[PDB]
């Protein structure tokens, strides 16, 4: 989800985003890494990250 | 990099520089957290869609509606515009509006200004390479190769398109490249439902339109830097996050725009002023469902018949619908080596866009999804709330759409964009000031 | 409770509430006043202060999201309403 | 029980009954009957039928 750049599709939109929503729904198939940065400097810098 | 040290900073860098008055720093909040704002005037704005002619044809409405706005609640409005506010500091300026608006607008306006050069004091003047001004080699809103998340007319991307020079431009607009930019479109041209890659750039109010004459900016350079400053600074600095950028349909917009219930008022007598004249356009006699009249009724604004007139001069030029532009583009010469060639940035933008202040779904009056659709492209003004417009909202969607923004591929994975998640954490989650926050982020942005 | 049954009254709700704050009493009116009765009809401090109470509470709603991490539901159930009982579904208002 | 008519809708007699609001509707309901009304009233105020 935060590598991939695709093109126009020659729309209005509407369609290509409500395409692109349903396809959202099962592109996602665990925790993104880049969602955590709540996390403070410690736990950061534990191995376990 | 600690929120706190990202506060301390800006604190540093705002040290002796220039703050808001409380008055408009809680009208402007007053503003944005208020999700009563009515639509009538994002309809406004999307129809102008930023045309210094339209803006000049609507005088007196635009004076008249702003000041039954704030006479009401002492709360501003079009705060989201970057091209209508200066617009109005411009030409309304003569004393018409009641002078606290004016000084708000004034006020934020240096602010923006004094911003502009606290970036050209940080930085070196004189040191250019392979055609690159020291301002834009140090900070980006100052680069003309970064373009504002929304675009109305083409000139913006005639000084990126000249600016850069040697970095590798790619733009891509639903698909095919490259543009052509016709502007001041007709009623008998409008084609609402046309696939081409033409761009709609305006009438200029001193020139000729012509065919064949090649397309002129409507602006200088440094408008674009106070527009990129603007956006990039002030709608995150108070938004904080909450607001959403979206598109419109003017096919069925531009439909509801003909509802006119103006009177053929008799000759050679008094136009009615207050409401409660039946000959009066507010008036319920006057009054009729589907039609512009009930939906200014529905936000209590008493409003002129020549005013309501004046939209039939309104629809001289239409905008024809909004889009989504890619523009792709290679590190400067600053970082520019033999292995990052390839390594490039992207970055999507929309074009005719615009943004409203804080999602709203819960008012019979007007249907949902009915002239907006969600469509926002920024870690920055990610909407998680704005989602539940989309047709076809299901619970899935809205459930993880709060733990991810959600970005389409083709405008703009984080990764290869500017604006990243991080920084778009620290706009959201510091909870300091605002001027502060103003000043941090800007010096976030070297 | 019924947004119908409310839409009917704009008249008279105005001037009841004109001439007295109150109907804060119960959550099915308040939000639904700020929603319609909510452009300037009113005189204006009574609306900064329903305005500021429903903020208010959507800033709680704030405060209880972000101090829960995302992302972790089990049995087919929501990350955050794993943190406390007033985000979790399974419960009713009295 | 009653669920009252829904505005944007069809009253049907076996037309499935729907809800009124989104899921939001019930948090932000519980955070509002659950917090600041107790803190404004101290146990002073009371429920009951009509």
């Amino acid at each position: 989800f935060g590598v991939y750049v695709a093109e126009g599709t020659e729309d209005t939109l509407d369609v290509q985003m409500g395409r692109f929503m349903e396809t959202w729904a099962d592109m996602m198939p665990h925790h993104p890494h880049w969602v955590n940065e709540h996390l403070t400097i410690l736990q950061f810098i534990a191995p376990s990250n | 990099c600690p929120i706190s040290f990202r506060d301390c900073r800006g604190t540093q860098l705002g040290l002796g520089r220039h703050t808001m008055t409380p008055a408009t720093i809680k009208a402007v909040k007053d503003t944005f957290e208020d999700r009563a704002y009515p639509t009538i005037f994002y309809m406004l704005e999307a129809v102008i869609h930023g045309n210094e002619r339209n803006f000049c044809a609507l005088l007196r409405l635009l004076t008249q509606c702003i000041r039954g706005y704030w006479e009401q609640s002492h709360r501003v409005a079009f705060v989201n515009n970057f091209h209508m506010l200066m617009y109005i500091t411009t030409y309304l300026g003569n004393g018409e509006l009641p002078e606290v608006c004016i000084n708000i607008y004034r006020d934020l306006l240096q602010h923006v200004r004094a911003l502009r050069q606290t970036i050209t004091d940080f930085t070196i003047q004189g040191e250019g390479h392979n055609g690159e001004t020291s301002e834009a080699l140090n900070n980006i809103l100052t680069d003309d190769t970064f373009i504002a998340p929304i675009l109305w007319d083409c000139d913006a991307l005639i000084y990126r398109d000249e600016a850069a020079r040697d970095r590798l431009p790619a733009i891509r607009v639903s698909g095919r490249n490259g543009y052509q930019a016709l502007h001041f479109v007709d009623m008998a041209g409008h084609n609402f439902q046309r696939r081409d890659n033409v761009l709609i750039h305006g009438r200029p109010v001193r020139g000729d339109t012509g065919q064949a004459i090649p397309i002129t900016p409507h602006h200088d350079r440094e408008w674009g830097i106070l527009s990129k400053i603007y956006y990039y600074i002030v709608i995150p600095a108070f938004s904080r996050g909450s607001c959403c950028t979206m598109g419109v349909r003017y096919d069925r917009l531009y439909p509801a725009l003909q509802a006119v219930i103006v009177p053929e008022i008799p000759a050679d007598e008094e136009a009615p002023t207050t409401p409660e004249d039946p000959r009066h356009p507010l008036h319920a006699h006057q009054l009729v469902p589907n039609s512009l009249n009930v939906y200014f009724h529905n936000a209590h604004l008493t409003v002129d018949g020549d005013a309501l007139l004046t939209l039939q001069e309104l629809m001289g030029d239409m905008a024809e619908r909004t889009t989504a532009i890619l523009v792709s583009s290679a590190p400067d010469a600053g970082a520019a080596t033999a292995t990052t060639r390839n390594m490039r940035i992207y970055d999507g933008a929309l074009y005719h866009g615009l943004i409203m202040m804080a999602y709203q779904a819960y008012d019979e009056t007007i249907a949902t999804g009915t002239f907006f659709y969600p469509v926002p492209v920024n870690p920055l003004f990610a909407c998680p709330e704005h989602l539940a417009s989309l047709r076809g909202m299901t619970n899935a969607r809205r459930v993880l759409a709060k733990m991810v923004p959600p970005i389409p591929p083709f405008l703009g994975a984080n990764h290869h964009a500017t604006i990243r998640q991080p920084v778009a954490y620290h706009v959201t989650h510091s909870k300091s000031d605002f001027n502060t926050l103003t000043y941090s982020l800007l010096g976030g942005y070297f």
